[PDB]
RNA sequence: AGGCAAGGAGGUAAAAAUGU
RNA sequence: CCGAGGGUAGGGCCCGUGACUGGGGCGAAGUCGUAACAAGGUAGCUGUACCGGAAGGUGCGGCUGGAUACCUCCUUU
RNA sequence: GGCGACACACGUGCUACAAUGCCCACUACAAAGCGAUGCCACCCGGCAACGGGGAGCUAAUCGCAAAAAGGUGGGCCCAGUUCGGAUUGGGGUCUGCAACCCGACCCCAUGAAGCCGGAAUCGCUAGUAAUCGCGGAUCAGCCAUGCCGCGGUGAAUACG
RNA sequence: AGCUAGUUGGUGGGGUAAUGGCCCACCAAGGCGACGACGGGUAGCCGGUCUGAGAGGAUGGCCGGCCACAGGGGCACUGAGACACGGGCCCCACUCCUACGGGAGGCAGCAGUUAGGAAUCUUCCGCAAUGGGCGCAAGCCUGACGGAGCGACGCCGCUUGGAGGAAGAAGCCCUUCGGGGUGUAAACUCCUGAACCCGGGACGAAACCCCCGACGAGGGGACUGACGGUACCGGGGUAAUAGCGCCGGCCAACUCCGUGCCAGCAGCCGCGGUAAUACGGAGGGCGCGAGCGUUACCCGGAUUCACUGGGCGUAAAGGGCGUGUAGGCGGCCUGGGGCGUCCCAUGUGAAAGACCACGGCUCAACCGUGGGGGAGCGUGGGAUACGCUCAGGCUAGACGGUGGGAGAGGGUGGUGGAAUUCCCGGAGUAGCGGUGAAAUGCGCAGAUACCGGGAGGAACGCCGAUGGCGAAGGCAGCCACCUGGUCCACCCGUGACGCUGAGGCGCGAAAGCGUGGGGAGCAAACCGGAUUAGAUACCCGGGUAGUCCACGCCCUAAACGAUGCGCGCUAGGUCUCUGGGUCUCCUGGGGGCCGAAGCUAACGCGUUAAGCGCGCCGCCUGGGGAGUACGGCCGCAAGGCUGAAACUCAAAGGAAUUGACGGGGGCCCGCACAAGCGGUGGAGCAUGUGGUUUAAUUCGAAGCAACGCGAAGAACCUUACCAGGCCUUGACAUGCUAGGGAACCCGGGUGAAAGCCUGGGGUGCCCCGCGAGGGGAGCCCUAGCACAGGUGCUGCAUGGC
RNA sequence: UGGAGAGUUUGAUCCUGGCUCAGGGUGAACGCUGGCGGCGUGCCUAAGACAUGCAAGUCGUGCGGGCCGCGGGGUUUUACUCCGUGGUCAGCGGCGGACGGGUGAGUAACGCGUGGGUGACCUACCCGGAAGAGGGGGACAACCCGGGGAAACUCG
């Protein structure tokens, strides 16, 4: 089916988990693990603590994101 | 969970299949679908029987 | 004497984490 | 009398749970170093012993799955 | 209009810090290019850029164009200076519809930083480096000190 | 890993159908155990079933046999037979009624209920059959059985038509726009008629029973069907369910769009991070089809537990070595027994199944009949090669003798020098020491360097080897003693005494520990000094435990030849040590190096094989978890041996090959450094860039190989950017549709210009006509279309460069 | 009358090796789909519980007794009575209920398998044969009366 459901919300880079995995605190609130896009790894897109980042979050559960644009 | 979607919540009576998938670790079964809470994966058309959508009543 | 080596030495060898 | 079983006390075993506690596997870009692989920058690995954030280090011994050139003298053809 | 901003940084250049130099005056030697709406002789007006008149070429034939360092004569006399030329005020000239942002050039003035530069670092072995002019191409003009060329003078050293 | 006390054997007895410790009384003290007892776990067992080529591996549902058990646990009674599923007593647990004292139960009989569960059937009909029980018989029972029901739960059979029919309708899909595809598929004509309806209608059932015949044979009679009005037969008679998996490789079958490492798929590999033959859909195709898939399990593949049929140098894997017990194994000749072994005969190997043959159901599945086979085991006879055993002999193996060696073999008692260090004596003085440099460090309280003496420990240079010895660990001054192995020659003796060796005992480097000494050097830890980002480390200066001995324990190791031991065989060359010889050459025994055959994944091994064989032992069975836990044992402790699994990954790994690399080695080279001159960095300016600013300071270039670069010329243009004004088939190309005008020129107004609005002259061409006038070419102009335009994005789609 | 390999460690290779796959099968389950017939087959879990109906009876040719049945009468009737019978009901007796049916909890054991042994045995019914069956007595059910107990039942 492939639904369109994701909230592409803005986060502060809080910390930088193994894998290229981010506790990124969001506009709004919560911080949640976030693992960096695919894309993004593809393209060589480092992140660091103290950046502002595009991660997309899930409906099924809004507790891990994924950083979707190159900050 | 096999399929795209799932009415699948919490206190869901469901049916377990058994085949680990490779992927997600210590993962070592499913969940079949189109029994108990598990539904049919909506409007598939073509691998039906594997995810439980009745054959889609053509006009 | 030079040759070519056999063998003993003696000197050299000792100083290197930063990205897109 | 024997006796299923029960009681009383002691032991063993299994199951359930279990505070607390070890606790390993994995991980693409965590961190700290750089131990190891190129005399991997002090050969390594190795047993043990001691110490250390940590790989480790050092002692002793073991091993090779490790290694030997160039001038300048002396010993002689 | 902006690409030409500008608190800075970095990259390649250029010109300096002078007496082997500087400024002037005379005097000599190239190469290679380039030129017709072009190069522009020569003459006069200009401090000058330039202007006007104007021949010659269509180029080995005329031009550009003087080569510059050089040689000689003259001065300067060791200083922020006759070094050095930035910056800045004024006056011009040119080419273009037009130079405010943002042109080049001339002239008069202004005369800043800079007395050979730390760690570093670059280039180069012969006509090379260094130093000195000249030409082109883009081009109306030119921000070109760039680039591509061309000649002039002309080294040092390479133990290893 | 030990178990056992009615436990083991006896006598006596009881009990029983009967033996018996079955039980008891009394003795005796056994009995079983690594040929794995006891304990734990697990489980009905078998004929069979599946699987496998087979060996085997799994499994024991259904059918047949046997056991056990009928809520759990006892116990008897009755009987031919039970310790008794639908009998009894008792205790327990549960439900059931109770007038609370007490009783009632038992589906693991059929059916059903409920629970648990992924999941499993109808509260069916019948006694017709066959079997059971009873009874003279009639008959009565019979949830045995016969049938029916339900479940694609399996197997088998059949249907969802068949014949024709386009150089190919439509629809859908691809397309490179022609076409291809679906596909003779359909439509359509003809045919046949599953279904369905009507008529008929079973076989299975002839006995039991009655009569004649003796109530015997034998003959005749009469009755009886749950399924079922079913099967089937005759007639009638309509075109009359297709689905599910898959389509990257393995694996049969590919294209498009959606999607962009997302959503997803996955059995493994792995697809997805904008061209997905791997995801989702579509078409198409392939597989099967009333099924098709998935899951789970089993075997298979997996020679991946290897008996057939894997191995152990390096991949997991040879125990650290001895010496041995059990066991396994065993040289040559003769003779018996004949246990193994083979053969023959027969008995057994039930039935079913499975194998074959035929037969019956319209075929088959299914079933029936008949045959055969059969691992095994029993008995009778035989055979003697092998194995076994007993007897005898033999010398090839093994051990022994006589003679002789070689040796760092082991222990013990001594002792000899060098050196270090220290003390003391001298003489002498400003440092020594150390290092890549240094610094602590010690030094005029006189060190270092030097000689004289003493003290003391410890190690044993040269010989020295690539050597020797030992079973390893190991072992080096020299002497003496005790003593081990070992080799040779002699073939003299014994006469198979052999080999291996689970356990066991012994040994077992270093470190460690315990008690006692000893302590020179050294040296963990520790304290200094440096080095460094740090330095718990290398480098230095010290320094304890330790190292040394004695006795006790520990046992590990890269205890490695990473090669278990033995014996036989299968080229040589070579160096070596050490014996014997008629000795510049043979023969033994070690230790190396290169190589035949062979082997080996290769590396390599190669008479000291990792070759060919044989014997015995050990061990392995993917990596990590992990030599870990847990248990056990051992140790005073550290710790050792023994030794998992859960999980987790698709590997981990060996050997080599090509590269790349190296603070490896050699040989080279380049303005690479050096030798030299000149600059850069510093000034100012010129330029380009970063950055920042900005409405925009277009865009690109990024270490070398971006940065006086694209730009060989940004005032406008350029210009790609921003502000604003405007233009829309549009500045530019090729056409349409039409519509009127149309060649061409000059304005005018507005405007910053562009653009917009608008005026006038301004039509000739091919022409036909006397003209009026008409049409079309060229050429623009207006509206919508085909389209242009994009310096807009992707150099990770590209060509070019 | 019998034996197939493949994918995957690497840049590539050979091997070691594991994992995985294709075959077959099942008491299966699940999904999707579903027309019929035959034949089998269907609680693999909780040997958890069990509502209701059946699942083991039968013999009057063992014998007694109750209730009704008719043929008769003795009996006017009302009895009873006598009997053959009819049938049922239990009782006693006899045989069967130990088979058949179920399940797999237990049990790693002579439990099972297999081949034997029994001078250590039994075997109702069935068959082959022999011999027999003479006499006497008795209690107990049913039945009757009497209680106990709420019932089940139960004693005298
Ligand atoms: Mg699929
Ligand atoms: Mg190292
Ligand atoms: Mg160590
Ligand atoms: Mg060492
Ligand atoms: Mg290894
Ligand atoms: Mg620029
Ligand atoms: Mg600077
Ligand atoms: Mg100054
Ligand atoms: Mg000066
Ligand atoms: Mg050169
Ligand atoms: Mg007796
Ligand atoms: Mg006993
Ligand atoms: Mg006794
Ligand atoms: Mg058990
Ligand atoms: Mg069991
Ligand atoms: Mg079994
Ligand atoms: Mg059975
Ligand atoms: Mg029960
Ligand atoms: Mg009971
Ligand atoms: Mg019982
Ligand atoms: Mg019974
Ligand atoms: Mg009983
Ligand atoms: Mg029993
Ligand atoms: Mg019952
Ligand atoms: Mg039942
Ligand atoms: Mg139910
Ligand atoms: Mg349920
Ligand atoms: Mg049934
Ligand atoms: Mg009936
Ligand atoms: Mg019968
Ligand atoms: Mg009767
Ligand atoms: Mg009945
Ligand atoms: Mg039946
Ligand atoms: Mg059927
Ligand atoms: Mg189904
Ligand atoms: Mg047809
Ligand atoms: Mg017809
Ligand atoms: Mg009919
Ligand atoms: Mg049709
Ligand atoms: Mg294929
Ligand atoms: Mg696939
Ligand atoms: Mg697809
Ligand atoms: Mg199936
Ligand atoms: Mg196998
Ligand atoms: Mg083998
Ligand atoms: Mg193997
Ligand atoms: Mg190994
Ligand atoms: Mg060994
Ligand atoms: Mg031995
Ligand atoms: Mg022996
Ligand atoms: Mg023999
Ligand atoms: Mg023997
Ligand atoms: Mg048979
Ligand atoms: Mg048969
Ligand atoms: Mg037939
Ligand atoms: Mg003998
Ligand atoms: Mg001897
Ligand atoms: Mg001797
Ligand atoms: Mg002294
Ligand atoms: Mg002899
Ligand atoms: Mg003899
Ligand atoms: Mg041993
Ligand atoms: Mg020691
Ligand atoms: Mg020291
Ligand atoms: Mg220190
Ligand atoms: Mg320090
Ligand atoms: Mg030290
Ligand atoms: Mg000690
Ligand atoms: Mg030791
Ligand atoms: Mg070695
Ligand atoms: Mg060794
Ligand atoms: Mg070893
Ligand atoms: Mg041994
Ligand atoms: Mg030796
Ligand atoms: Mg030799
Ligand atoms: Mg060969
Ligand atoms: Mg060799
Ligand atoms: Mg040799
Ligand atoms: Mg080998
Ligand atoms: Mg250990
Ligand atoms: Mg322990
Ligand atoms: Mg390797
Ligand atoms: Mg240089
Ligand atoms: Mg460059
Ligand atoms: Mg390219
Ligand atoms: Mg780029
Ligand atoms: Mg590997
Ligand atoms: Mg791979
Ligand atoms: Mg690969
Ligand atoms: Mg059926
Ligand atoms: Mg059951
Ligand atoms: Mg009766
Ligand atoms: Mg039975
Ligand atoms: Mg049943
Ligand atoms: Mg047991
Ligand atoms: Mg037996
Ligand atoms: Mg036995
Ligand atoms: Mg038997
Ligand atoms: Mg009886
Ligand atoms: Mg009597």
């Amino acid at each position: 089916a492939k639904e369109k459901d994701t909230i592409r919300t803005e986060g502060v880079v809080t910390e930088a988990l193994p894998n290229a995995t981010f506790r990124v605190k969001l506009d709004s609130g919560p911080e949640i693990l976030a693992y960096i896009s695919g894309k993004m790894r593809m393209h060589y897109i480092r992140i660091l603590p103290g950046d502002r980042v595009v991660v997309e979050i899930t409906p099924y559960d809004p507790t891990r994101g994924r950083i979707v644009y190159r900050k | 969970i096999p399929g795209e979607g799932h009415n699948l919540q919490e206190h869901s009576v469901v049916l377990i299949r058994g085949g680990r998938v490779k992927d997600l670790p210590g993962v070592r079964y499913h969940i079949v679908r189109g029994v108990y809470d598990a539904a049919g994966v909506k409007d598939r058309k073509k691998s039906r029987s594997k995810y439980g959508t009745k054959k889609p009543k053509e006009a």
